[PDB]
């Protein structure tokens, strides 16, 4: 939440359980989208895909995000979207010191 | 944006490579170049900056519908992150590669008639810095071995001192000659100096500080790639490799 | 700033063919070229000699 | 035949082409948005004694933290915003704003670039053409109010001929005198102080008596598309600023004393209706640029 | 539950970066923006926080 | 001698060569679908009282989700739609729409564009010239039933010559009074009301006594190959709302009353085999603009 | 001079002014979901070898479970529907269904009532006003394609004068020979077949030449708005059959062939803007009309 | 859109839907008829009391 370059990461098993899935959706709802990669958020609709739609890594390992995202919603899964972190504006009175 | 970010001969070409020609043309009207205007610099001036418009601006203009204008386009495109607008060119020659309408005779465009003083005149060269002189005259020679004309542009070159001591070396056909190359054509990246967020005079520094401030913005978003924290994760296919050449070559 | 497909019809919608093509460029010294219309009068090389003529007639 | 016409409508100058699409429209609306925030926190600031809500607003406005020494002038922004204003007013302005520019302001805010959400009512009062015989005199004056003076210097009575144009909604017609007026091929009613007209009806005919001048005083109102922050009292304090400025000195224009004679005279013209759509955007733009130069003033 | 417990648990962690950045000093926080990581968190981790 | 001609067959404006390739196709044919389903999402959620049916058929056709305050266009297929029907009308009308967004809407859902499945009947009859001596006067008007009217002021019985083209299938001619038709070197035969010809069979003559005016009236049909999806109801409209809405304002065009009379007229001229398979793809879109922006005006 | 006029355009009378608020609107759409669930509860019922589907349909419609040897005639709703039409049409209608029937068979089904919230093309042609000077002759036949025959017998050439109104939006004009038409005091053109012109832009001249007669066909479209659910075939057959029911038979009244003339000409009258609204809803329920009766035939 | 959800529902007793002209419900219906009473004494006053 405070530096903006820092990013979010995660390795799965190469046969997803339901935890893996849970674990992709937290936090692809939860942390910011600025914090996730495109590569991150390619692998985590892999993932999603593997276990929801019966398929292997191997098999849709050379598929775009929009080919990813439609056959999860053919399935009937909507969490395939990032969503953006609204911003918080704050000040740090001056004190002794000017302030920031 | 993309293509100014390049910095060396194998990604600018690997990247004309997967590039398409819609990229280098521009849908927005613009206006005309080469006209005397009187733009608004506040930060500097209460009374209005005189300039004068150019192809090199990173503004979409107007272009002439020929192939002498299609070749300014993809030149403007490389040097300055914006090209003309060319419409009803056609969606065969448009689904092409930048390269491949440069190099391939199988696109179908003859570009044999195109003489380089005037295009270089038109392209504006006495305003360009070195590292957009490099990235024209590959273009040049690129053209050139496509339709034979190597020995006009060794001709030309040498008419131009500056633009042969400057000049890239390398061969179109070969694709050691493009490994064994070190030149540096980048005109954005990280900066080592403080860029700050301030506006510029001319018409040119005004854009290309504005792509180099975008570059800052994109380099730290998400959409860049980082190689030492995700080189798993990019497919094979994509993935950089030394036996990897380009098409052709 | 257009090609055509080799074993492609050559019909045209339009009846009349520019000698230049939808390219809109005709590399000089061709045939297509030399046969082109000349300006007379915005050309004042032709339009002084014209007048030259004329008047010896 | 003489012929009389406001001077406002002669000649509109063509308005530009370029920055309407919805990426710049988006922009606009992103820029008043802001501007609006950088007037309320400098009347924050002003009643807390502290600069913090100021710096913050500045700080999302300009991209960039206030310094000593170095003049507030809005930044980046600032300068799109000034340079798109004279792209929309005339076709001979330049277009010198990158694309990539108008992106990144875009996503500053989320909001709609829709122009189109509400209609405000502007007051200026076309009179396209007046036609009088030989023997009269007619002059036109105004714009927001137009008195139409008619002497009739010859023995008979006079039939003068009012051409309103297709675009106003109403119009309001008040004489010094009763006076008669009626559509073509209509008969005409009692001598009456007033007159509700539709411009759409067609020329209208009013007999001049010999005798002391008549004059009729024309009120009219229009409606045009606008979107829901278009507020006309900013939009006109913003027309004169960009006139006070010098960045609508550009060559073969036309200048008007409002915004209201500006935007009818671009609709009572050939394609009128493409030019109402981009003098809407400018008059936003104007909005954002009034706010912004008054939150940050220069002596 | 996972939705639950961010809308009833979001107000004390906001404040909780307040107070952390409150802490570091402007010529850090400057300096610290030039640096760039990405952190690796194992899935039951992930799943167990929220 | 005189000759006069079907209005609507005069001078042809050349269509637009852009958006017919396979993609372009596709993108057509996934608007009509998309289109389609919006219509019947409206009609299912109003009479449903849940809008839930029709946020998702929205979402799908405009990548945005609906929400109040917002003028509800359509997103980028109303945009990539509106342009490539300007482009398919003339030649000269620029094509502004990149291949790139063709191919992100046109995967949105999984059609062939093909459009040569089936067929559909338009009724303008192609009158291409009549010849008739002097002192005669002929009159052509209409392009969905043309009525010819003839006078013959001369002494003798006039010979007029009648040529329907080479396109259509089927003409019907009826006449006012019984009158004698037949075709070049063939014997005339006795006075009927109606005749049935194939313009196929070459020039066809028709006598015509001096006295009282004849009118002939002529119904044709013609068959055109169009996509299953095509439906020319919903075409007509759409071709009306296009007009209206400043869709065809190009320059150096003809305008026409009707997609019937547009497309015959484009089929009667040189290369109209090429042409006709352009104004098919402008058909369809025609059909998914309608149905698009009667189900969210603007 | 002389003056010619459209036939349709002469004399709309007055419209009724019951049965416009929000809840008869109500009743009129639910009136027409639930007529068209008639029909294909009709076509299912055939198809499935089984009455069922067409018995719950007619339960709703007509709150009486249906009977083999009792008559199906619709119930309280097939009265209301009827007493409803005939008051929309004329002023002097006694309007006799009342307003708590109204409002319980509203309750049946869930709709909008939405008057407004989409479009339809209407194709009939206003021509207001034709002038023409002496020596001349014109006839006006024709109202969703008009043919205007006009015949020179002067000296020299004349000028006619054409007046579509303000209403319609565009106005395509075809000439059976080539003419020449301009604006009221602007120079001519060179004659050409045809003409796109807006009727808003004022009264245009056509230039007619002395010894061959000239007719211009002209078709016209504007736009008005109309439900989503509305359909111009189903309206134009309901439109019929309500005449001859006799629906529409009372004093002082007038007559129109087909639903396009009765809206654009009452649209054409100095309250048109507000005798539109209560077509807009008769049309709707002739909707139903055409869909119940067919489904149950009196 | 909550806030003008908020907004409109108590303006026109009445949920905003799409595919609804949003015209204002029978406040807006009142307003617009108690207008035209006020301007003559010839207009009707065709809202009830209650």
């Amino acid at each position: 939440c405070m530096f903006k370059q820092f990013r979010i990461g995660m390795t799965y098993a190469l046969d997803p359980n339901i935890m893996d899935v849970a674990a992709a959706t937290c936090m692809l709802l939860f942390r910011p989208a600025q914090s996730i990669s495109d590569e991150q958020y390619r692998y985590c609709l892999q993932t999603m895909a593997v276990f929801l739609t019966n398929t292997t890594y191997d098999i849709v390992n050379n598929d775009t995000i929009d080919v990813l995202k439609m056959k999860l919603r053919n399935q009937g899964w909507p969490f395939v979207e990032r969503y953006n972190a609204v911003e918080i504006d704050m000040s740090v009175e001056p004190l002794r010191s000017p302030g920031q | 944006m993309d293509v100014l970010s390049k910095g060396s001969l194998k990604e600018l070409l690997a990247h004309l490579e997967k590039t398409p020609l819609e990229e280098a043309i521009s849908y927005r009207i613009g206006t005309v170049p080469y006209q005397n205007v009187l733009i608004s610099r506040n930060e500097y001036y209460n009374q209005l900056y005189p300039d004068t418009t150019s192809l090199i601006d990173g503004v979409s203009r107007e272009g002439q519908r020929n192939v002498n204008g299609l070749i300014m386009s993809i030149i403007s495109y490389v040097v300055s992150g914006s090209g003309h607008y060319i419409p009803n060119i056609g969606f065969m020659l448009l689904r092409r590669s930048i390269l491949d309408i440069l190099t391939k005779h199988d696109t179908g465009l003859v570009t044999n008639n195109l003489n380089y003083g005037i295009i270089a005149r038109n392209l504006t060269v006495s305003k360009m810095n070195c590292e957009q002189r490099k990235r024209m005259l590959i273009c040049f020679k690129l053209l050139a071995y496509k339709d034979g004309n190597q020995n006009d542009y060794e001709i030309y070159l040498n008419q131009n001192i500056p633009l042969k001591q400057i000049a890239p070396n390398f061969i179109p056909g070969d694709m050691r000659t493009v490994i064994h190359n070190q030149d540096q054509l980048a005109i954005v990246g990280i900066p080592a100096y403080r860029l700050t967020q301030s506006t510029e005079l001319s018409i040119r520094d005004d854009n290309a500080k504005s792509y180099k401030l975008g570059y800052v913005d994109w380099y730290n978003s998400n959409s860049f790639l980082r190689e030492r924290s995700e080189f798993n994760l990019i497919r094979l296919k994509d993935r950089d490799t030394k036996y990897g050449k380009l098409n052709g070559w | 700033a257009w090609v055509t497909q080799a074993y492609s019809s050559g019909l045209s919608q339009n009846s009349i063919i520019s000698l230049t093509g939808n390219d809109r460029t005709v590399a000089d010294g061709t045939f297509n070229s030399m046969i082109m219309p000349r300006a007379v009068i915005a050309n004042e090389r032709e339009h002084f000699m014209k007048t030259r003529i004329d008047k010896i007639e | 035949a003489n012929r009389a016409t406001s001077a406002f409508l002669d000649n509109p100058h063509p308005v530009g082409v370029n920055y309407v699409d919805e990426g710049s429209r988006q922009f606009v609306a992103v820029a008043e948005l802001l501007a609006s925030k950088l007037i309320d926190s400098s009347r924050e600031s002003d009643e807390s004694n502290s600069d913090v809500p100021f710096v913050q607003a500045y700080s999302k406005f300009a991209d960039d933290n206030p310094r000593h020494l170095r003049v507030k002038t809005g930044g980046k922004m600032a300068n799109a915003l000034t340079n798109v204003i004279r792209s929309y007013y005339s076709i001979n302005a330049p277009a010198i704003v990158p694309q990539v520019e108008i992106d990144r302001l875009a996503s500053k805010a989320t909001v709609s670039g829709d122009m189109y959400n509400s209609y405000a009512i502007f007051n200026s009062v076309p009179i396209v053409e007046v036609l009088s015989p030989a023997r009269t005199t007619v002059s036109i004056v105004g714009s927001d109010r137009a008195d139409v003076t008619m002497l009739n210097t010859g023995a008979g009575a006079a039939n003068i001929t009012f051409n309103f144009g297709q675009i106003a909604e109403t119009v309001i017609l008040k004489g010094s005198v009763p006076f008669q007026l009626a559509r073509l091929n209509q008969p005409m009613p009692a001598a009456r102080f007033t007159y509700k007209l539709r411009p759409l009806d067609g020329p209208f005919i009013v007999v001049l008596p010999v005798g002391n001048p008549l004059v009729i005083s024309a009120t009219a109102a229009t409606r045009i598309q606008v979107p829901l922050a278009f507020n006309k009292a900013l939009v006109e304090s913003g027309f004169q600023t960009a006139m006070n400025d010098g960045l609508f000195d550009i060559q073969n224009v036309n200048y008007y004393s409002s915004f209201d004679e500006f935007i009818i005279s671009q609709y009572h013209a050939q394609d009128g209706i493409n030019r109402v759509s981009t003098c809407v955007i400018l008059g936003l733009a104007l909005q954002a640029y009034d706010q912004m130069r008054r939150a940050l003033p220069v002596r | 539950a996972c939705r639950d417990k961010t809308s009833a648990n979001w107000r004390g962690y906001s404040v909780l970066v307040s107070r952390y950045r409150s802490l570091i000093p402007n010529e850090l926080f400057e300096s610290l923006r030039n640096i760039s990581g990405e952190y690796n968190i194992n899935p039951q981790d992930e799943h167990s926080f929220f």
